[PDB]
């Protein structure tokens, strides 16, 4: 290679290299003052300003400091405002700026930087793809889709754009349309296409259309390190946790929680029925495109380990009971929620996002016939007043073909083998 | 959008820095 030095910077190359050596050697403190001296002496030098930014970037890593990183993000931008900045250096500095903005969660700011990069380099296809990721990270699938359509209209064989276009189409329930994009994009082997998310959704799209080749892709994703197994396809995993589709209460160790749910099941049921009868708007239709057909709604009391205060006004006794069990109320990778499913409902085979939780189902109103849940190769039924426990990171599937409603209570717990340290530190899901 | 029962979002965690 990259050309980083403009005309003036070539004349001070010895000073610039000496400062950069201190950074590469890890003498970060001395390197900062070395580049500060160069910025003071040569205030228009783009290489000196980039050195200052990289030193701040390294210092933020060393200190684990968000504030120091914000300084680096400003300096990376300063580089771009300087006169006569070489194209290679301008791209490097703004790319790192956007990457570090994304790291801090400044998704809107990152998007602005990505847009500047595309405007500055209109022929760099990779920068457009990065802009599409920015939109995907902020939840703007409409603009993300437009970006990848723009990429594919110029470079139709770009595998990165293909998998991300296919991902968007699958997210929009354009299942049949998404399959060739996900498949050809993965087959391209282009950088960024070897990703568990695309194996996940290609196999699931195929499953939904009855393409029996789905599990060939699950096997390849497993062989390439993306899935713990062809059955357990969660993507946010702590490696090594005991992997089992169905669990007994005793195997989980949460026997006190299970006893409470089963001893007190009727008060949980009764508050659920009261909400169905008097506040049924608190039940929200399932919104992750997991239904083939039918009606499925959930009334959530806890999510990401946070109590929903208004929701608990609707089931105050149940919330009081559950407050005694931090293994579920503090499970920041699970929920506590009522789940109602009506006849004519089929939930597609799917997997949850993480292997870090186990899922308890407490039966509340279970019709005598018509309702069942498969996890992996084993199908079971609910019973009123009784807890079932399964690892929903394994593929599971639900049918409701009864003649009245089926109400259950879902209680997620931390996987029992996670230490207290892991339970405090894992990002919420 | 959050990944509750499924894995339908591009990312399921929020970026909060260090
Ligand atoms: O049967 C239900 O209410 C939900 C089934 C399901 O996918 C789950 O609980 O993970
Ligand atoms: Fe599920």
């Amino acid at each position: 290679k990259p050309k980083l030095l403009n005309k003036f910077d070539k004349t001070i190359k010895a000073e610039l290299d000496a400062a950069e050596k201190l950074r590469k050697r890890g003498k970060i403190e001395e390197a900062v003052n070395a580049f500060k001296e160069l910025v003071r002496k040569y205030p228009q030098s783009p290489r000196a300003r980039y050195g200052k930014a990289q030193c701040e970037d390294d210092l933020a890593e060393k200190r684990r400091s968000n504030e120091v990183l914000r300084g680096a993000i400003e300096t990376y931008q300063e580089v771009a405002s300087l006169p006569d900045v070489p194209a290679d250096l301008l791209k490097l500095s703004l790319k790192r700026r956007s990457d570090r903005q994304q790291f801090l969660g400044h998704m809107r700011g990152s998007l602005l930087t990505l847009q500047r990069l595309v405007q500055l380099f209109p022929n760099d296809t990779s920068l457009k793809n990065d802009l599409g990721v920015g939109y995907l990270l902020i939840g703007d699938n409409d603009n993300a889709k437009k970006v990848y359509e723009e990429v594919l209209s110029v470079t139709p064989n770009d595998g990165f754009a293909k998998v991300h276009y296919g991902f968007i189409l699958k997210a929009q329930n354009k299942i049949a349309e998404s399959i060739p994009y996900l498949k050809e994009g993965i087959e391209s082997g282009d950088p960024g296409t070897d990703d568990g998310r695309f194996y996940f959704h290609l196999g699931d799209a195929m499953q939904r259309v009855g393409n029996k080749e789905a599990y060939k892709w699950y096997e390849l994703g497993h062989k390439r390190g993306h899935f713990a197994s062809v059955w357990q396809r969660s993507l946010y995993n702590v490696n090594g946790l005991k992997a089992q589709p169905w669990w007994t209460p005793k195997e989980t160790g949460y026997t006190e929680l299970v006893k409470s749910l089963e001893r007190n099941w009727k008060l949980i049921r009764d508050e659920g029925l009261a909400v169905m009868d008097k506040a049924k708007g608190l039940f929200l239709p399932e919104d992750e495109n997991l239904r083939e057909k039918g009606d499925w709604s959930q009334f959530t009391l806890w999510q990401q380990g946070r109590r929903n205060e208004n929701a608990c006004k609707g089931a105050p006794k149940t919330c009081t009971l559950l407050e005694k069990f931090p293994e579920t109320t503090g499970c920041r990778r699970g929920q506590i929620k009522y789940s109602i499913m009506h006849p004519g409902t089929h939930v597609w085979p799917h997997t949850g996002p993480t292997n870090c939780r186990l899922r308890m189902h407490l039966g509340l109103v279970i019709p005598k016939e018509g309702c069942k849940i498969r996890c992996a190769n084993e199908t079971k039924t609910w019973e009123e007043g009784k807890v079932l426990i399964f690892d929903d990171s394994f593929e599971h599937e639900v049918w409701q073909d009864a003649s009245s409603f089926r109400l259950i209570f879902i209680v997620d717990v931390w996987h029992p083998e996670l230490t207290p340290q892991q339970r405090r530190s894992l990002p919420a899901i | 959008g959050k990944c509750k029962n499924g894995l339908g979002e591009y990312t399921c965690t929020s970026l909060e820095g260090f």
